[PDB]
């Protein structure tokens, strides 16, 4: 396109001049046709609308459903003068209530999120410069139109889609549009084929870091490449988080469950004699039992916890939803510069005494250092020390020299800084030898030169320090200083320069050649006239000091934190738009490539066999790059992912890395996105996690992401990892707790409904039990430590592994929930008999005892009852279930600390939260019972001591049982025992 | 999910297994329940309850009862016999139990005091209990008037207590009956009522009750309240009230304890 085509054929495309620009009227005229040069904002949610997405939800749509099925309930009873009809009502409002203040609650930490990460977003207007009809002055960049000619220079942000006409020592900084982590040389000379590897266009977001350039507006606002990728991840649409289908899964549990009991006890009041309107109203008041009401809290709260913690290690979640997924997650799509790397350049290795050696390159200097107890080192470190122009900014003590900001070249500042660490005071080291010459690093030397003084007053000695590329100081340097001495090249030293220097340049690294010269006084005494324009110094036979080569070099945690992903089964993929010998090496310095694997091009040059002559499955890594990828179809794409385990995708656009993160999603994984540019924005929104670095990330990136890492710290993945699988196990833990109690509040109404028993447990007492007394318990099992080495484990199967399953739910409802209403239905009918109702007189009572006209019911011995104190008895009976559920409670939140091991080995007292929830639910119990007139408000009456006995045999029969089945588990593992009885 | 191998992802020959060990678990379970109630009910006590904590005072019923919306309404005609032929028939039939041969398992009492039995020296293992019959009822037992004073505009009103076991209403005195206006007429006078027995009391030696299993034959004492200037074509609130030291009808949540409170409306 513009790359590929003369200024002949442009110039008359835009209807604009080289030199003299486009018209003002004509670029007025223009910025009507297309809009200001400014990217479209993105389409904005407002906050009625986000506050209704968190009343959405699988759960609370069940909720909204039960709340309706009441209110039908409620009109159906009403139109039959029913009494009992303000436990709809009750139950209802619950229902909502529960809903809505979760919402509140979701939309609430929604909004902090964004707070906190809109917090460290910056804002700042920007300018341009063009030359329209001549007049060269500036002007606002959103005032730019297509054809405008512009001009850049060092420090300014490029202010659109340029054709480069002319360029004197330009560069720009592509590493957040591109991955390219090395500044890129802008040339209007049309390089390569595509506009986004050209040398000829400079794209809208970057920096001119050095230089001048002139250049056409060839795109402007949305059609640049920044716009593009911005519609691009517009198009790309938000799946549901993994913990969100589980929730849908358990719904779908819970809506079969209650249709099933409801459309079992329709029949059975049917048959029973009950009409046909009174039997569905019992379907009805079944469904709706079957819905817990405090479920959603209980997940909401634990998640909220979850996310709490991981805020602690400063990552922020913008979902509380996202606190799983990590822990769900078996792939990990990372990008490389800026997020794996530091996104700087640093001095990484060094060759001087016939040795390479390796320099600490993390920015905490957490690393070894090389050997520095030579003459050689010291030589080198005076040679790059005097040959640098750059320098620190003044006022700089408290930042370390990684992070400090020098003005100066990207390598310059690389080597003041590795100066800076290493001799320490370099700038006071290099004023102490005054220059007296110079020459900078231009073109056509292709080396930067300067004579100086020696900071001893006794040596009148000039020395000359050179610095420039490896292969044009080689053609100087007739010597090479070898342990201080002075050795001649024999072509054994440049043999091993050579080499030295080929192995540098594959380990993806950029090398710089340094060299000295001592003139002598007697042909050059002091007060010499240097002349730059002269050659008066000698440029030729000099000591060549050493090689020193810098990287864009990974970040401190970023090593371990990859070992300890693959670790857990998690599988990590470098995607990159970097080239592929960096992409490669860097793979290879963090753990991506383990050590020992190769590619199909590294067996074919070990085996000196053609690349077409190697098994494809001998190759543990893999690099495809990007015009690879585009020949590819989906089958050769999988087929290269599931044959090559360690995979680098290099020279990847952004829509390459969607593509490669949409493949492994439909191949069935939960893929984990980490990227901080542009260019990983659509690949972060179809991520089913999205991670951006929260200082170097780009604000498109931080949008798309769903964890935002505040201090970029890459273990903050690990951490995250962990406390997603931690939250999964300790919710499945509280799920149990939740759904156990669920029985024993439903079987009172069926026996009720179907054996005509004066009421056992009450809707107030119910909600009680559902809203005030559990939901601490159940919370505090989100405190709950792994049971196992979490970390060693794999990623659980999507498909296979749910949040909860037939094991989980039979168990909690079938066979703890059961122990749990025969517990209530002893302590009822115990209760029942000794006020003088033996449990005969007991079964078909309800019409009699309900009965507001009959006011001397005759009990068990005889003695007549009012309406009110059959009441109160009433009362008194779910006084008792209610105290029975919560001792038998106490004994299931006991029990669901662990699923495998045993109470006595994670121990008793360990989770102080727990601890502290049993003694509460234990107060609460004991205030309602007693607290003078519960009777009349909630219907709580003063039980005596042995009604709060006789559940007790029944918690410790729930403790042991559960025990001796965990046992178990334990002692037979892949048994029947195993299959079956655990959850 | 349903497959002629797989049946809901389990096997037929797993199913027969997990089945059975939820079989054997709720056997287990049930068993463990029928033991905890037969204990229970071994432990109960056949003559006495074990607590009253809801039996402090006695409820209080009328005959006859009729409910109207917020409870009990009585309300006829004295120039239509069709209005008061129901309640004339209600109290026959509360009375039929008052009849001497209904009356046979009772004995006469002339006490006046409580009936204190700490054996059980009745037939059957049984104690003893006193007669009531529908004669100490005069005017308002039904003969000779089978109108129980309806047909005249002077209605009679059985007022019964109800039995608690071992409950002492206090014997510095027979607990009385007294009925009363609530809001009295402000154009009339207070209500005039004439009781049966003589001061509308209950004797004493009818208390104590001991149960059904003791006292298989016990009869409430009845006290029949004939109202004598209840105004027509208007109505009343009476308010029948037990005057007793260990009775108490001041429980704003049982209107029925201690008393007894009904609407009245005689039209002519
Ligand atoms: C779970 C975390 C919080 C998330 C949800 C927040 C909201 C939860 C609240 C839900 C209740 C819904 C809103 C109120 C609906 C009922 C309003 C009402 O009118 O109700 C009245 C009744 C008693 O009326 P009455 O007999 O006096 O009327 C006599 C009138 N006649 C004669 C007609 C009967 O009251 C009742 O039903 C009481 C019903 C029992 C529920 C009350 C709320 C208890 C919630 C406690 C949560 C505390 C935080 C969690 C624990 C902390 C550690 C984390
Ligand atoms: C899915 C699994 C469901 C399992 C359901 C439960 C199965 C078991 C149910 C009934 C079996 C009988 C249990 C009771 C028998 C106990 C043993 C016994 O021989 O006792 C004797 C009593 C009669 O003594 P008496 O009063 O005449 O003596 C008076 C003594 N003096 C005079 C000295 C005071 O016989 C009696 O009471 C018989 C009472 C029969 C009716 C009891 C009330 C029915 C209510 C059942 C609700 C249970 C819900 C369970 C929830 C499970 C959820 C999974
Ligand atoms: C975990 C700890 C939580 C602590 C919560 C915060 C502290 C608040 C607790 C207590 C402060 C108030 C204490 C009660 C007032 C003094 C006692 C009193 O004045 O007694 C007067 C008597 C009580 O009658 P009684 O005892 O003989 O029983 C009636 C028996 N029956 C069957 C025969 C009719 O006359 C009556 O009935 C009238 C009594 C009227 C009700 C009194 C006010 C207290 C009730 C509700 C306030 C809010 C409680 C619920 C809070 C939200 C849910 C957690
Ligand atoms: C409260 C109510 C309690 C009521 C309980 C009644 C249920 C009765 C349970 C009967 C146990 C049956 C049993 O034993 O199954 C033995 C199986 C054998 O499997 P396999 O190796 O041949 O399968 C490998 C071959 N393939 C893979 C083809 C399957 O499993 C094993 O041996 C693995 C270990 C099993 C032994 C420990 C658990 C069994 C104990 C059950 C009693 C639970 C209640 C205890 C008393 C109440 C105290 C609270
Ligand atoms: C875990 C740490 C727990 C720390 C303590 C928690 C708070 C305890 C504070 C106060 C509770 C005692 C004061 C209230 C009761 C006396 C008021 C009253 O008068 O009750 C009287 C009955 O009382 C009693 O039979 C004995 C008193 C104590 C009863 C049990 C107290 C509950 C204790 C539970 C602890 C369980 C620990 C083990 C399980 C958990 C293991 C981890 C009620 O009179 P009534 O039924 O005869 O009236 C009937 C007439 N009608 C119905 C008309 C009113
Ligand atoms: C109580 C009566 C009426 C119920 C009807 C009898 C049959 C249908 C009952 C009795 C025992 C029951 C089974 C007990 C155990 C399990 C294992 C659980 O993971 C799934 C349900 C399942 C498979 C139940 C299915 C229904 C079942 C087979
Ligand atoms: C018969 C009475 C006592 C009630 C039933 C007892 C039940 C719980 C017992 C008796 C026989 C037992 C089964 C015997 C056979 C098998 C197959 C074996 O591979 C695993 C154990 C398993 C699956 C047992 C499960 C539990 C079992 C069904
Ligand atoms: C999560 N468990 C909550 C519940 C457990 C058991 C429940 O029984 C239903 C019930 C009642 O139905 C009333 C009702 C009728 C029709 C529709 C909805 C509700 C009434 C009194 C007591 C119990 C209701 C709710
Ligand atoms: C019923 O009472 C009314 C007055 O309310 C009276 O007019 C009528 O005569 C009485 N009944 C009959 C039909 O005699
Ligand atoms: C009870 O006593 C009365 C009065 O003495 C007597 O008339 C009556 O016959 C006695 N009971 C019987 C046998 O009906
Ligand atoms: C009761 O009946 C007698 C006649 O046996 C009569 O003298 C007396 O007045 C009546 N009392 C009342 C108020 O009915
Ligand atoms: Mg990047």
């Amino acid at each position: 396109n513009d790359h590929q085509l003369s200024v002949a054929e442009l110039e008359q495309k835009y209807q604009t001049s080289a030199t003299k620009g486009l018209s003002a009227s004509l670029a007025a005229e223009l910025l009507l046709r297309d809009g200001p040069n400014a990217l479209r904002p993105p389409r904005g949610t407002p906050e009625y609308v986000k506050f209704a997405r968190q009343l959405a939800g699988g759960l609370q749509c069940l909720m909204w459903v039960a709340a309706a099925i009441c209110l039908i309930a409620f009109a159906i009873q009403a139109s039959e003068g029913d009494l009992t009809t303000d436990d709809n009502l009750y139950l209802a409002l619950a229902l909502i209530a529960v809903v809505v203040v979760t919402g509140c609650f979701g939309y609430y930490q929604e909004f902090k999120s964004t707070n906190i990460i809109a917090s460290f977003k910056n804002l700042v207007p920007q300018q341009a410069t063009v030359i329209r009809d001549g007049d060269k002055f500036q002007i606002n960049a959103d005032q730019l139109v297509v054809g405008d000619l512009v001009e850049m220079k060092g420090g300014d942000r490029v202010p659109a889609d340029i054709r480069i006409l002319q360029a004197q020592g330009c560069k720009v900084d592509n590493s957040s549009l591109t991955g390219e982590s090395e500044p890129q040389t802008r040339s209007p000379e049309c390089t390569h084929e595509s506009p986004l590897e050209t040398r000829n266009i400079a794209f809208f977001s970057t920096m001119c870091l050095e230089g001048t350039a002139q250049g056409l507006v060839v795109n402007t606002g949305d059609r640049t490449i920044i716009g593009r990728i911005a519609s691009l991840a517009s198009g790309v649409e938000n799946e549901k988080t993994p913990i969100a289908i589980e929730i849908e899964h358990f719904v779908d549990i819970i809506a079969g469950l209650a249709i099933l009991f409801g459309a079992t006890f329709f029949i059975v009041a049917m048959c029973i004699g009950y009409t046909f309107l009174r039997a569905m109203v019992f379907f009805m008041a079944i469904v709706v039992a079957y819905v817990p009401e405090g479920l959603l809290a209980t997940v909401t709260v634990c998640l909220s916890l979850t996310a709490k913690r991981l805020a602690s290690k400063n990552c922020v979640v913008k979902n509380l939803e996202a606190v799983e997924t990590l822990g769900s997650t078996s792939v990990i799509c990372s990008d490389k510069t800026g997020t794996l790397t530091q996104n700087r350049m640093t001095v990484s290795h060094l060759w001087f005494d016939n040795h390479i050696h390796s320099a600490d390159t993390t920015e905490d200097q957490s690393g070894q250092t090389f050997d520095q107890s030579s003459e050689t080192w010291r030589a080198l470190c005076r040679v790059l020390t005097l040959c640098n122009r750059a320098a620190f900014k003044s006022g700089q003590d408290a930042v370390p020299v990684p992070k400090r900001i020098v003005i100066g070249d990207a390598s310059e500042t690389a080597l003041l800084k590795f100066s800076e660490l290493t001799l320490g005071n370099a700038m006071g080291y290099r004023e102490r030898f005054p220059k007296v010459c110079e020459i900078p690093f231009n073109s056509t030397n292709k080396f930067q030169l300067s004579i100086h003084t020696l900071e001893d007053p006794r040596d009148p000695r000039h020395v000359l320090v050179m610095k420039g590329a490896p292969e044009r100081v080689l053609e100087r340097c007739s010597s090479i200083l070898i342990k201080g001495q002075e050795l001649p090249l024999d072509e054994q030293w440049r043999e091993a320069f050579q080499t030295a220097y080929l192995s540098l340049g594959g380990l993806g690294e950029r090398v710089l050649g340094f060299c000295q010269l001592y003139l002598s006084e007697k042909d050059y005494p002091p007060g010499y006239a240097f002349d730059v324009e002269a050659m008066n110094f000698p440029t030729s036979g000099l000591c060549f000091a050493g090689l020193v080569s810098m990287i864009d070099p990974p970040r401190a945690t970023v090593p371990d934190a990859v070992l300890k992903c693959r670790t857990a089964g998690i599988r990590v993929i470098m995607v990159t738009g970097d080239h592929p010998i960096t992409a490669k090496a860097i793979a290879a310095s963090v753990g991506i490539i383990s050590e020992g694997s190769e590619t199909v091009e590294d067996i074919a040059a070990r085996l000196r066999v053609p690349v077409d002559q190697v098994n494809r499955k001998d190759a543990r890594a893999c690099v495809i790059n990007g015009m690879q990828l585009k020949d590819m179809d989906p089958s050769e794409l999988v087929e290269a992912l599931r044959t090559h385990p360690e995979m680098v995708f290099a020279r990847t656009s952004p829509q390459q890395k969607l593509v490669i993160v949409e493949s492994c999603q439909r191949l069935g994984a939960i893929v984990a996105v980490t990227g901080d540019g542009v260019n990983d924005s659509p690949a972060l929104k179809k991520a089913d996690i999205g991670v951006a670095m929260g200082i170097a990330g780009s604000d498109a990136a931080k949008n798309a992401a769903d964890m935002i890492l505040l201090d970029d710290n890459f273990a903050s993945i690990v951490t995250g990892v962990e406390q997603g699988r931690l939250i999964f196990d300790n919710l499945k833990k509280s799920i149990a707790y939740t759904l156990t109690k669920n029985i024993p509040e439903l079987t009172p109404y069926l026996i009720y409904i179907t054996v005509s028993v004066p009421l056992p447990l009450g809707c107030i007492t119910i909600l009680f039990i559902e809203l005030c007394t559990d939901i601490f318990p159940s919370v505090s099992l989100a405190y709950e430590k792994a049971e196992s080495d979490i970390m060693h484990l794999r990623p659980r199967n999507p498909k296979r592994d749910r949040l909860v399953n037939e094991p989980l739910a039979a168990y909690s409802y079938f066979q703890i929930g059961a122990i749990q209403s025969f517990a209530g239905f002893t302590d009822y009918f115990t209760a029942m008999a000794q006020e003088g109702w033996f449990p005969l007189l007991c079964v078909g009572l309800r019409p009699q005892w309900e009965n507001h006209h009959l006011q001397d019911l005759q009990d068990s011995y005889g003695q007549e009852w009012t309406f009110g104190q059959r009441l109160y008895q009433q009362y008194t009976c779910y006084t008792v279930f209610f105290i029975s559920i919560e001792m038998c409670q106490i004994a299931d939140v006991l029990i669901r600390k662990t699923r495998r091991l045993s109470a006595f080995q994670q121990g008793f007292f360990r989770n102080r939260i727990l601890v502290i929830a049993i003694v509460f639910q234990v107060c609460i119990g004991c205030f309602l019972c007693y607290c003078p007139g519960m009777p009349n408000i909630f219907n709580f009456m003063p039980i005596r001591f042995q009604w709060w006995l006789v559940p007790m045999p029944f918690s410790l029969l729930i403790f042991v049982y559960d025990e001796i089945r965990k046992l178990g588990v334990r002692c037979c593992p892949g048994s029947w025992w195993d299959q079956e009885l655990y959850y | 999910n349903p497959d002629t191998g797989q049946m809901l992802g389990r096997t037929l020959s797993r199913w027969v297994w997990i089945s059975l060990y939820y079989v054997a678990f709720y056997v287990v379970m049930s068993g463990i329940f029928a033991l905890c109630i037969y204990v229970l009910m071994r432990t109960i006590d056949p003559y006495t309850p074990d607590y009253q904590d809801q039996l402090k005072s006695p409820g209080v019923t009328l005959r006859p009862d009729v409910y109207g919306e917020k409870g009990l309404d009585i309300s006829y005609n004295v120039s239509d016999s069709t209005t008061w032929a129901g309640l004339a028939h209600t109290l026959h039939r509360f009375l039929a139990g008052y009849s001497p041969a209904a009356q046979e398992g009772s004995i006469n009492c002339t006490s006046e005091k409580y009936f204190f039995q700490e054996s059980f020296l009745a037939p059957n293992h049984t104690k003893f209990s006193c007669k009531f019959t529908a004669d100490m009822l005069q005017n308002c037992s039904g003969r000779p008037d089978p109108t129980f004073g309806f047909a005249e505009g002077k209605p009679c009103f059985i007022i019964k207590m109800n039995r608690i076991v071992k409950f002492l209403p206090g014997n510095s005195t027979a607990p009385r009956v007294d009925c009363a206006f609530l809001d009295q007429p402000r154009d009339g006078p207070p209500l005039q009522v004439e009781y049966f027995p003589a001061n509308g009391t209950y004797s004493l030696h009818y208390f104590p009750y001991y149960g059904k299993k003791a006292q298989p034959h016990y009869s409430n004492p009845l006290v029949a309240a004939k109202l004598l200037n209840v105004p027509r074509n208007r109505d009343v609130v009476i308010v029948c009230k037990i005057l007793a030291e260990h009775v108490s009808f001041d429980n704003p949540h049982d209107p029925y304890e201690g008393k007894v409170e009904f609407k009245l409306k005689i039209q002519k």
